[PDB]
């Protein structure tokens, strides 16, 4: 009494350079696999097919390596529930507008580099007294950091959104905008200004058209749509 | 060889590992002034520290007064005297400043009424020197503590010119007259294999978790730190001191933090029966974590289980307020739904004990130094250090209490980087390594990319992992232990018989994974021959044919008039283990537990007795 | 230095701008309306195929050339509008008669 | 240690000129309403910039006067069914980026964000375009 999914999945092999990508099928029983796409792509990858790559660590949502875009959507494969319709076949494809190292891996070496360029860490005027005491934060100042610092960089919002596709070169895109957000709201950061003036160019903020799928496909439930919007606000009133 | 291309890197420093602890000693040292990389199979904040959640201990007073000490003697006493009180003096009094340090580099903590950092109770901490009640030590992010932790100090990393060679895969120890002089890697984007030769090498690899079916470590907990330092023919300490969290999720096995307890959850049994009380009445649902374990592991052997299986039991929630809920565990509150369909504002969440923690690991001193035992003597392995969840200080003996490790983390990371810069200077010559240095790990490289046998590399983990699961888990005998050691035994024979398919060297995680098969065996084999050895129980290694502790005096009479007994005759001592690599024959030795402090007139040495929550 | 944010600025200004003429056309024709609709419309146009072209179009040289020829086309635009409202009926006065077919 | 503008360059180094294919996006990407409502917004203004392009073009090019090409089209007695339709079809995309418009400016307000309202509102902006249209194209 078997229940036989199908997946189909895209295949690229660097060390054979000149075999075109191409999409596998794979069948799997659901009876002896667990709920989750990323179940059901270790299962291949031990039973059937060990050649089949892609990046996991974490098993719960929290690590962040896993994503990629099934059944047309950017996803955490551990988090992600197969569809137990088994006369649907589901397509598995790498993060969308990406470099392909192999099969299911892409290049996020760019976007590390976007992340990095916008300073993610504290930075006060004065520094000297570091590890001393315990800066003070009120809890109304603290709460203005949700929603803001459970992002776990996956970079499913980004590789969601058009403009991170025709200019992810210059756009920064809304995984590291709002990372830039959370920094220039936490009361113990002294940069908020000049973290504004970084963005002061057609490209980095700007090529953002509030088109909306980076909130859509969070896995995290986050809102970096809403947090580009509210550097765009502050960008307009600052002094 | 002369097939793979090789390429050499001479640094001041290495670090292998970017979880908690290799970052912290990796820009510690950078911040010192000393030319550093650190090498890692993974981005770094992919790291298992990504996925902690109750928190880390420090005796801040945030909450109510606190002491430093107070700390000292719970982890003495959760340790049941297998801990090295130099080193746990070393880390509970360094804890207020560590935590300090964090927050000042930006880590989000929840936030008191004062506006301070808030800390939780959790399990096995209390007050007074255990006499007064519970303490509230454990500071937090909610409970997403790892993640902060992790995403701030790789935020804080970037500020330093440490050089990292992210998803380079460490296969040994280039090691030259007992010294250490850098490793060997490869590097799994375009399959080139790099030498890091150093006068310093730092190994924070973390655990070794997934030797086991069921666990909360990530698929990447391999333990490949260690089986270096079984390769190079070092000891590896106290493998058998394998700790099992009372709460992971029933199926999944992910993990529902401490922090529930902490925050007012509770555990009952099928009959709704808060269990706990009646196994420890004081400390009840945060007794330690070995005390938690096997009472859930009797509630469930004595069919009072839940399930349709009765072989769980529960974690009850909804009794909280639901903001308490929203506020201090939104996390646990997703995963919950997301894994087991479970609101918690309703219905309790289903748990199970899971393997989660390794106590053993590579040993040290309090310095972070790593060291051997020969005649009797302790002795410093030139040019190697190891720290966080690889090493055994041991701060954490037969039992590790919650919130420790990240603790145990950011200041041994720190102090091998103090070490390493009060004993050597930034731009010494870098030691010399024969030209064919490593060639052995590049063959053992070659051999499992074509390998050709007849079982493949995941029936073989499989087996390990049921075998490991079956024999050595909460409640442990000497014959299943020895039946397991032999099935062991085989299996690592048989990987002589490992089968791989892929053929390519660009991201062949087929090849990797055989290669964290290797390393997986070599602990796994210590851990369980270590196991059936040691003869008596302690903390989380528990024998139900030698049931009592075994000290040099019997502790629950008074020593006036008792005589000690020889080292060779009691079990209050650390297993040394080591493994013939080729034969896979395992050697146990034993090295006396360190009672000094680090100072007996500012914290005085705790003497073993009758440990009761 | 705030020439990003300044611009950004300016395009929802014109935008409302326009919104604010649409009645402003009904309510009130005429010259006023004429030339203010003709300002406006060049002006949220040009700005707006500026954006499509940002996004786009790549490469130094052919950025250079579709935003040279995009000030061509406003120029044009801008001018025919003004003339019309000049030399004939207007754009308030077209739409009314356009719309008696 | 390499800065963040050096990885880039090395990035696009060293993937301009690999064998490294990129991978799909526009062809497997899902649909959703507001993403489809996004490509229309800018479909209109564009057409709508075109149209006044075209119109202004025509007024300095075209021999005679507005009112003159007016009547040769009433003389002709076209349907008023065919007529009504053309309005329809003229108004439409303007009323469409007109109430589109005003809520891409309220979201630069910095309000309407939750998912819930965002597929709301794009509903909303369906249905008055629809209205308005329609009401405009039987005259006003
Ligand atoms: C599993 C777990 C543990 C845990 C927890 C929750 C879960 C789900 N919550 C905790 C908490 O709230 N408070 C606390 O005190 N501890 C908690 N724990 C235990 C603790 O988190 C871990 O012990 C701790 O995170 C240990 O981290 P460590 O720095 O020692 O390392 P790691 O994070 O596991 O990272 C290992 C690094 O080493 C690299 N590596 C491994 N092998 C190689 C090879 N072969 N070559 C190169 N690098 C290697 C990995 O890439 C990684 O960066
Ligand atoms: C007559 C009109 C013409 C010729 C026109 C033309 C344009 C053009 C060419 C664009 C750029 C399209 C894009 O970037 O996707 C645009 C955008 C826009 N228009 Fe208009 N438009 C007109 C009237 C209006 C009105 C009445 C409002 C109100 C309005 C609101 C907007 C807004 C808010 C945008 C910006 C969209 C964004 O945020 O990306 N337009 N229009
Ligand atoms: C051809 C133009 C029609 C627009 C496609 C609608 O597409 C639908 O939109 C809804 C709402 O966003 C989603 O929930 C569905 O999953 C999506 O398929
Ligand atoms: C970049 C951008 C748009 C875009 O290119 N959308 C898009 C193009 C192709 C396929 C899907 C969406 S539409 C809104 C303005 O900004
Ligand atoms: O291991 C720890 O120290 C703490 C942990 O798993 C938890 O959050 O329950
Ligand atoms: S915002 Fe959401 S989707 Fe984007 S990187 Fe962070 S967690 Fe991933
Ligand atoms: S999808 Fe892209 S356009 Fe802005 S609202 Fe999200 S970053
Ligand atoms: S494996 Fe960690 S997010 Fe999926
Ligand atoms: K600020
Ligand atoms: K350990």
């Amino acid at each position: 009494t078997s229940r036989i999914k199908k997946f189909s999945i895209y295949r690229w092999d660097p060390d054979k350079p000149g075999d075109k990508p191409r999409m596998q099928t794979y069948e799997v029983d659901l009876n002896k696999c667990g709920p989750m796409v990323l179940d059901a792509l270790i299962k291949i990858k031990n039973e059937l097919d060990s050649t089949l790559t892609f990046r996991r660590s974490c098993r719960e949502g929290i690590c962040g390596s896993c994503a990629m875009n099934i059944a047309g959507g950017n996803t955490l494969a551990c988090t992600k529930k197969i569809d137990p319709d088994l006369s649907k076949t589901t397509k598995i494809y790498p993060l969308p507008h990406m470099y392909v190292v192999k099969d299911l891996v892409p290049d996020l070496s760019n976007f590390y580099a976007q992340y990095k360029s916008i300073e993610p860490y504290l930075k006060k005027k004065d520094e000297s007294k570091q590890g001393k005491e315990q800066y003070l934060q009120s809890i109304e100042d603290r709460q203005k950091l949700d929603g803001l610092y459970e992002c776990i960089l996956c970079a499913c919002c980004s590789t969601s959104c058009p403009s991170y596709w025709w200019n992810g070169d210059k756009y920064l895109g809304p995984a590291v905008l709002m990372q830039a957000y959370r920094w220039m709201i936490d009361s113990r950061d002294d940069y908020t200004e000049e973290r504004l003036a970084q963005l002061q160019d057609p490209f980095s903020l700007y090529r953002c058209h509030t088109i909306m799928n980076c909130t859509r496909t969070c896995p995290k439930g986050l809102n970096p749509g809403k947090a580009i919007a509210e550097i765009k606000k502050m960008m307009a009133t600052y002094k | 060889s002369t097939q793979y291309p090789v390429v050499d890197h001479e640094f001041d420093a290495v670090v292998v590992g970017a979880g908690g602890a290799g970052l912290r000693a990796a820009f510690g040292l950078s911040e010192a002034g000393f030319n550093t990389a650190c090498v890692t199979k993974l981005f770094p904040t992919r790291s298992h520290t990504v996925a902690a959640q109750g928190g880390i201990n420090a005796a801040l007073g945030n909450m109510e007064d606190d002491n430093w000490r107070w700390h000292f003697y719970d982890t003495v006493k959760g340790s049941d005297w297998l801990g090295d009180q130099d080193a746990i003096h070393y880390m509970t009094e360094q804890a207020p400043a560590a935590v300090i340090e964090l927050e000042n580099y930006g880590m989000p903590f929840s936030r008191t009424e004062e506006g301070k950092i808030y800390q939780r109770a959790f399990g096995g901490q209390s007050l007074q020197f255990g006499k007064g009640g519970q303490a509230h030590r454990c500071c937090c992010v909610a409970d997403r503590t790892g993640h902060s932790l992790l995403h701030t100090l790789y935020g804080r990393s970037l500020r330093y010119d440490t050089s990292y060679f992210v998803e380079y895969f460490a296969l040994d120890l280039l090691m030259e007259n007992g010294e250490c002089r850098g490793v060997i890697a490869l590097c799994i984007e375009d399959g080139t294999i790099h030498r890091f030769r150093a006068k310093n090498t730092v190994i924070a690899t973390g655990g070794y978790g997934r030797t086991y079916f069921s666990c909360t470590s990530a698929h990447t907990s391999t333990g490949d730190g260690t089986a270096m330092v079984t390769r190079a023919g070092l000891p590896c300490q106290d493998l058998e001191f394998v700790q099992f969290h009372p709460t992971g999720i029933y199926g999944a096995g992910c993990l529902i933090t401490e922090g529930c307890r902490g925050e007012g959850g509770i555990l009952i049994n099928s009959q709704g029966e808060r269990f706990m009380e009646r196994y420890a009445p004081v400390a009840k649902d945060l007794a330690s974590r070995d005390v938690v374990s096997r009472s859930m592991t009797i509630e469930i052997r004595e069919g009072r289980g839940c399930g349709p299986e009765k072989d769980h039991v529960y974690l009850q929630l909804h009794h909280l307020p639901p903001q308490q809920l929203a506020t201090r565990l939104p996390g646990i509150s997703e995963t919950a739904m997301i894994f087991a369909g479970v609101d918690v504002t309703k219905e309790p969440i289903p748990v199970l004990p899971t393997v989660h923690y390794n106590m053993g690991g590579i040993p040290t001193n309090y310095k972070g130094q790593v060291i051997t035992h020969v005649n009797g003597e302790d002795k410093v392995v030139p040019g190697l250090y190891a720290c966080g969840e690889a090493a055994s200080a041991s701060v954490h003996g037969a039992n590790r209490l919650g919130a420790n490790s990240l603790l145990d983390l950011v200041v041994f990371g720190r102090a091998c980087a103090l070490t390493i810069a009060e004993t050597c200077k930034p731009g010494e010559p870098v030691p010399s390594i024969k030209p064919n240095a490593g060639e052995e790990s590049v063959a053992n490289l070659d051999k499992l990319r074509f390998a050709d046998g007849t079982i493949r590399t995941s029936e073989a983990r499989l087996n390990m992992q049921k075998t490991m699961q079956s024999h050595a888990a909460v409640f442990r005998t000497g014959s299943i232990l020895q039946e397991g050691c032999e099935k062991l035994s085989q299996i690592y024979r048989d990987l002589a018989h490992l089968k791989t398919f892929d053929r390519g060297i660009v991201w062949n995680t087929d090849l990797v994974e055989t290669l964290e098969l290797q390393n997986l065996m070599l602990c796994a084999l210590q851990t369980i021959y270590g196991a059936e050895a040691r003869k008596e129980s302690r903390g989380a290694h528990a024998r139900e044919d030698y049931k009592l502790r075994i000290d040099e005096f019997d502790y629950s009479k008074p020593l006036q008039g008792q005589q000690k007994r020889p080292f060779e005759e009691h079990w209050r001592k650390h297993t040394l283990s080591y493994v013939d690599v080729k034969s896979g024959k395992v050697t146990l030795k034993y090295r006396p537990v360190i009672d000094r402090t680090l100072n007996e007139e500012d914290c005085s040495s705790v003497p073993p007795a009758i440990r009761s929550y | 230095s705030k020439a990003a944010s300044l611009h950004w600025t300016s395009e929802r200004a014109v935008s409302a701008l326009l919104l604010g003429l649409l009645p402003a056309a009904y309510l009130y024709p005429g010259p006023a309306v004429d030339y203010s609709l003709a300002a406006a419309l060049t002006l949220h146009g040009h700005w707006g195929l500026g954006q499509v072209i940002t996004d786009y179009v790549h490469g130094d040289t052919p950025i250079k050339v579709a935003n040279t020829g995009l000030y061509v086309l406003s120029a044009i635009t801008f001018t025919g509008l003004c003339y019309f409202n000049y030399y004939d009926v207007g754009i308030c006065k077209a739409v009314a008669m356009l719309w008696s077919i | 240690a390499t800065t963040a503008k050096e990885e880039m360059a090395r990035f696009w180094e060293k993937n301009t000129k690999s064998s490294r294919p990129l991978s799909p996006h526009i062809s497997i990407y899902k649909w959703s309403l507001p993403m489809a409502m996004s490509i229309t917004h800018r479909g209109t203004g564009v057409a709508l910039s075109l149209g006044v392009s075209l119109f202004s073009v025509a007024a300095l090019l075209l021999p005679e006067q507005f009112p003159h090409y007016v009547a040769v089209v009433k003389s002709l007695s076209l349907s008023p069914a065919l007529i009504y339709s053309a309005k329809f079809a003229l108004v439409f995309p303007l009323s469409y980026h007109t109430w589109n418009g005003i809520r891409h400016l309220v979201w630069d307000m910095g309000k309407g964000f939750k998912l819930s309202q965002v597929e709301q509102s794009g509903v909303v902006v369906l249905i008055l375009t629809l209205l308005s249209s329609a009401g405009i194209a039987a005259i006003s």
